[PDB]
């Protein structure tokens, strides 16, 4: 696995159960109600998707999709997002945005 | 400026840096950008001085001396759009790019 960074969710990893992105004045919430949350903002965001399901976790796949799926892979919400197959990241930023940025174009070395 | 990652726009200026663990990305004093416990460099050491690093509309990570002149480019490039260079915790730099999507807590649901 990838280790975790407060801020940042690259393809691969798995928020749930109120696990959460933490950025200056802002937390974006993968919550144990199924609902997707950014805490903060002039008004926030969720994804409503509240009681919709159960042990939902998020995950942003390499496709670029962040997808919401409870513990029988049900889809609950997706960022709807597909694009280029690669690496992708969800950065938490501090000035509020959550943003999906990718696939990966340049690097300092490669992974493995 | 922010912690780990450099938007595109974004300058990170000398002594500026991007810290993800036993990882850094310093703007160093001699124009070179030394990626700490990263084993990699711009290696432009004195090739200038009061130098700055940038990342294009286009995902391109460019530095320029204290006088105006490109350094090193990482010579990348993908479409007109935004760009996240990031400190992977693997000890990594990696650009990334364009958005493809965006969460507004400002605007209203
Ligand atoms: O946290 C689970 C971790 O297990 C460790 O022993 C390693 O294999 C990591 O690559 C992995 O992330
Ligand atoms: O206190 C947090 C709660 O906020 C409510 O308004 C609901 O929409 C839930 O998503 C959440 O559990
Ligand atoms: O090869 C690049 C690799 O980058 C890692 O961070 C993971 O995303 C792998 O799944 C991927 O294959
Ligand atoms: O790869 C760059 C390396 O260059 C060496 O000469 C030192 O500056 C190291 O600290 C650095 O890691
Ligand atoms: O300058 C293009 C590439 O050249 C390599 O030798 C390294 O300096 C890389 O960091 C760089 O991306």
């Amino acid at each position: 696995n990838i280790p975790f960074t407060n801020n940042l969710l690259f393809s691969g990893q798995v928020l749930y159960g109120d696990g959460r992105l933490t950025a200056k004045s802002h937390q974006l919430v993968m919550q144990g109600d199924c609902n997707l949350v950014l805490y903060g903002g002039k008004y926030g965001w969720q994804s409503n998707t509240h009681g919709n399901g159960e042990h939902c976790f998020l995950r942003l796949n390499h496709k670029g999709e962040l997808i919401i799926k409870d513990d029988d892979f049900k889809t609950i919400w997706s960022s709807s997002s597909s694009s280029k197959h690669g690496d992708y990241v969800l950065i938490l930023r501090d000035d509020g945005f959550a943003v999906i940025y990718g696939p990966a174009i340049w690097e300092t070395s490669p992974q493995a | 400026l922010g912690t780990n990652y450099l938007l595109s726009g974004q300058t990170l200026d000398r002594e500026g840096h991007l810290k993800n663990g036993d990882f850094d990305l310093v703007m160093q004093d001699d124009c070179n950008l030394v990626l700490y416990n990263g084993n990699w460099q711009s290696n432009t050491a004195n090739k200038g001085r009061d130098c700055k690093l940038t990342l294009t509309d286009y995902g391109e990570l460019v530095i320029k001396n204290g006088d105006g002149s490109t350094v090193w480019r990482s010579r990348a490039q993908s479409v007109k759009g935004n760009y996240a260079a990031v400190v992977h915790p693997d000890g990594r730099l990696v650009v990334f790019g364009p958005s493809v999507f965006k969460i507004d807590p400002w605007v209203p649901g």
